[PDB]
């Protein structure tokens, strides 16, 4: 095994290092020192530099050095709000709750602060997807009204009777 | 595509139907013709839920689907279903539902009076007013059911008529914007 295993180790190490508040970037040798990878090959080094830490969306390239990407992920209520607004405006769709949960520790506070602004979609497998509440036009009906609408069957009713009814009622 | 049709469609989809249908209709508004796999990715729903929603929409016939088949680069057939918004059928079905509810109002008003005014708590079944004479016993001097022989209270049929009458005002108040939007969409 070689050239494919240590990438997971380094990405996990730098993620956990950022979890400790190390916002400052770190050089490759800094991580290599404490990860017991002093015997790492040169071709592994250049392959890492050219592909691994530039293709992933979790590594930021600044002043030549490499750091976390906390801006992309959610860390506050305002970031969640603006991300959801962008999703609603551009129609990109929602986002899984687990991504925000792992990005934002104690994400329930933002959820309960948003309240009705956030919308949840309940999947069969307990997973929840978050949507923005587009308040352009809101209208609601009574439960009795909804039962009345559901009582009337329309899927098993064809297109001849629909236009026969219009002339029957004389509109 | 006049904006009045789009506004009316948005109002009816947001008021009568849920957010998923509103999102689907907004997607179809942004692009007139959309392939069945196009609105499958950018919303992050399960395939079965979207299929059920599309089944309901095809049941109410708000949009129309045209069958198209073609070939792929690798040689396998490709079956893409192309969905496009048809406002001509949309306004017709909306008006059909509108007049259906309108006539439902009068049928409910008639049925409120048609409900039986005699109820026996022992058997818990409505008893028609006309046959109350048949249930009445001439030699007893008082009216009772033949099956259970208990006093009948006619006060249990008083409140549903009042409840329906109160809902008439709310229905008539909330239905006006739809008629207001209908007038500008005639042309
Ligand atoms: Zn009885």
């Amino acid at each position: 095994g070689y050239k494919f295993g240590v990438l997971a180790k380094i990405v996990n190490y730098m993620k956990t290092r950022h979890q400790r508040g190390d916002t400052h970037p770190l050089t490759l040798d800094e991580i290599l020192d404490e990860t017991q990878h002093l015997d790492i090959g040169l071709k592994q080094k250049q392959w890492l530099m050219t592909e691994a830490l530039v293709n992933n969306p979790k590594i930021e390239v600044i002043d030549g050095k490499y750091a976390f990407k906390p801006k992309y992920n959610v860390r506050d209520k305002k970031a969640l709000l603006r991300l959801l607004d962008q999703h609603d405006q551009r129609g990109l769709g929602g986002i899984l709750l687990e991504d925000i949960e792992e990005a934002l520790p104690n994400s329930q506070k933002a959820v309960k602060a948003l309240g009705d602004q956030i919308l949840f979609v309940n999947r069969p497998d307990k997973k929840k997807i978050l949507f923005f509440n587009d308040k352009s036009c809101q209208f609601s009906v009574d439960e009795e009204f909804q039962k009345l609408w559901r009582s009337v069957t329309v899927d098993s009713m064809d297109e001849e009777k629909i236009e026969e009814y219009l002339k029957r009622q004389g509109i | 595509v006049p904006a009045a049709l789009k506004r009316l469609a948005k109002y009816v989809i947001r008021g009568f139907y849920g957010i998923e249908h509103a999102l689907a209709l907004d997607i179809l508004i942004r692009n007139s013709c959309v392939k069945e796999e196009d609105m499958l990715e950018l919303l992050k729903f399960d395939r079965k839920q979207l299929r059920s929603v599309l089944n309901n929409l095809k049941g109410d016939k708000f949009i129309k689907c045209r069958m198209r088949v073609e070939t792929a680069a690798d040689g396998k057939t490709t079956r893409h279903n192309y969905y496009f918004i048809n406002y001509r059928t949309l306004v017709n079905v909306v008006k059909y539902k509108l007049d259906h509810m309108r006539r439902r109002i009068e049928t409910d008003e008639r049925d409120s009076t048609n409900r039986a005014s005699f109820k026996c708590p022992v058997c818990s079944s409505t008893f028609t007013d006309l046959e109350a004479n048949q249930l009445f016993d001439p030699m007893t001097g008082t009216f009772r059911c033949t099956f259970c022989h208990t006093e009948v209270e006619e006060d249990e049929s008083a409140m549903p008529k009042k409840d329906a009458r109160t809902l008439l005002a709310r229905f008539n108040e909330q239905i006006e914007p739809i008629y207001a939007l209908l007038r500008e969409t005639e042309d």
